[PDB]
C-alpha cells in the first residue's frame, strides 16, 4: 500500500516574462582641453569632422 | 602632441644619486645619444601623457633645477638586508617595466625624490617589485610614472585628497580599514601642489596658456640644420642683456625690437610656460601632475 500526496501551499497568480533589460541613473563626467590653433592637432577641419569613437 | 620631443630647455639632466653611469649621453639630453630614463618616455601607446607635453621639464629635471625636493634616502637599496625603505611604496604600485634595468624612479607621499637602487649586477624583473641575478644592462633608471615637472607659486595645501568611499588609494592611507577592504586594479591621477603631498584626483581636465617667461620663447641662429640658442640672452624692453635677438610680434611683444643688430630670429612656442589643473572648481597650476597606474583599494563595509 503506496500513497502519492500532493500537498497544495497557496495559490500564485505570476507573470510570464519575455523581453527585459537593465537600467539606472547616470551621471556623466565632462572632461575638456583647450588646443590651440597650429599645435599638434589644433585644425579647423579636425574639431567639425569629428568622429565619436576616435 | 609637440613637435620638441628630444630638445629639453635649460639644464635637461637625468641622472640620481647612485647611478650616475650615464651622464656621457643623458648630460644633457639632446637628439644623439642613447639615455634609458628618457627613450622609454617618447614610446607610442606607453605614455601619451608625456607625449603631449613635452616642452616642460621632467622628474629629475625638476629636482636639478631646485624645483622637487630630495627624499632620505633618495636611491634606497633593493637587495640590502634586514629590509629596505623601498619596498611598501612599491609593491601597492601596479606597474610593468622591460628587463635589463637596474633603478627605477617614481614619487613617495611628501612630494619629494624617491627611487630604488640595484647593485650591479642585478637586473629587475617584469613588475619591478624585486630584483634577481643576470643583452647589455641599462645603465639608467625606469620612470614608473607619467609626470612633468614645472614651476608654479601656487598654494595647495589644504587641497587633501578628498576621494570618498576608498580607503587606501595608490600609496597614500586615507584611514585605518578594519572592517571589509575591495582591492582593485584602476588608474587614477594625482597633482602635486607647493608645500602639499602627492594629492589624488578622478578627472584630469588640462589648460595650456603663455607668458612673459623665457621658457616659453626659443629661438634659433643662422649659420652655414637646426641649431639651438640661448634665448635667456635677448634684452628686456629698455634693460640689459648679451646677444640681441628679434622675431614676430608674439617674440618682440615680450622683448625688444631689435632686427637690424640681431644675432638670431627668436619664435614662439607652441603652447607652454603655464599649465593649470581644474580642482575646487577654481584653476590651479600643479607642481608635477601625472597619471600613474596603481592599485586602488576601495571600501565595502
Amino acid at each position: 500500500t503506496k500513497f502519492l500526496k500532493i500537498k497544495t501551499v497557496s495559490s500564485e497568480l505570476s507573470c510570464r516574462e519575455g523581453q527585459s533589460y537593465w537600467t539606472g541613473s547616470f551621471s556623466p563626467k565632462c572632461l575638456s582641453s583647450r588646443r590651440c590653433h597650429l599645435v599638434g592637432e589644433c585644425h579647423v577641419n579636425r574639431c567639425l569632422s569629428w568622429r565619436d569613437n576616435e | 602632441e609637440d613637435p620638441h620631443l628630444r630638445n629639453r630647455p635649460g639644464k635637461g639632466h637625468n641622472y640620481i644619486d647612485g647611478m650616475t653611469q650615464e651622464d656621457a649621453t643623458c648630460k644633457p639630453v639632446t637628439y644623439a645619444g642613447a639615455c634609458s630614463s628618457f627613450d622609454v618616455l617618447l614610446e607610442k601607446g606607453k605614455f601619451p601623457l608625456f607625449q603631449s607635453y613635452a616642452h616642460h621639464r621632467t622628474l629629475l629635471e625638476a629636482v636639478h633645477d631646485t624645483i622637487i625636493a630630495k627624499a632620505d634616502p633618495p636611491s634606497c637599496d633593493l637587495q640590502s638586508a634586514h629590509g629596505n625603505p623601498c619596498m611598501k611604496e612599491k609593491l601597492v604600485m601596479k606597474t610593468h617595466c622591460p628587463n635589463d634595468y637596474q633603478s627605477a624612479h617614481y614619487l613617495n607621499n611628501d612630494g619629494k625624490m624617491a627611487s630604488v637602487k640595484c647593485p650591479p649586477k642585478y637586473e629587475l624583473t617584469e613588475d619591478c617589485n624585486f630584483c634577481r641575478q643576470m643583452a647589455s644592462l641599462k645603465k639608467g633608471s625606469y620612470p614608473l610614472q607619467d609626470l612633468f615637472c614645472q614651476s608654479s607659486e601656487d598654494d595647495g595645501s589644504k587641497l587633501k585628497t578628498k576621494m570618498k568611499g576608498v580607503c587606501e588609494v595608490g600609496v597614500q592611507a586615507l584611514k585605518k580599514c578594519d572592517g571589509q577592504l575591495s582591492t582593485a586594479h584602476e588608474v587614477v591621477p594625482f597633482a602635486v601642489f607647493k608645500n602639499s603631498k602627492k594629492v589624488y584626483l578622478d578627472k584630469l581636465d588640462l589648460k595650456t596658456e603663455e607668458n612673459l617667461l623665457p621658457d616659453s620663447f626659443v629661438c634659433f641662429e643662422h649659420k652655414g640644420e637646426l641649431k639651438s640658442f640661448d634665448i635667456s640672452q635677448c634684452p628686456k624692453i629698455g634693460g640689459h642683456g648679451s646677444k640681441k635677438c628679434t622675431g614676430d610680434a608674439a617674440f618682440c611683444s615680450a622683448y625688444e625690437c631689435t632686427a637690424q643688430y640681431a644675432n638670431a630670429y627668436c619664435s614662439h612656442a607652441n603652447g607652454s610656460g603655464i599649465v593649470q589643473i581644474q580642482v575646487s572648481g577654481v584653476w590651479k597650476k600643479p607642481l608635477c601632475v601625472g597619471y600613474e597606474r596603481v592599485v586602488v583599494k576601495r571600501e565595502l563595509s
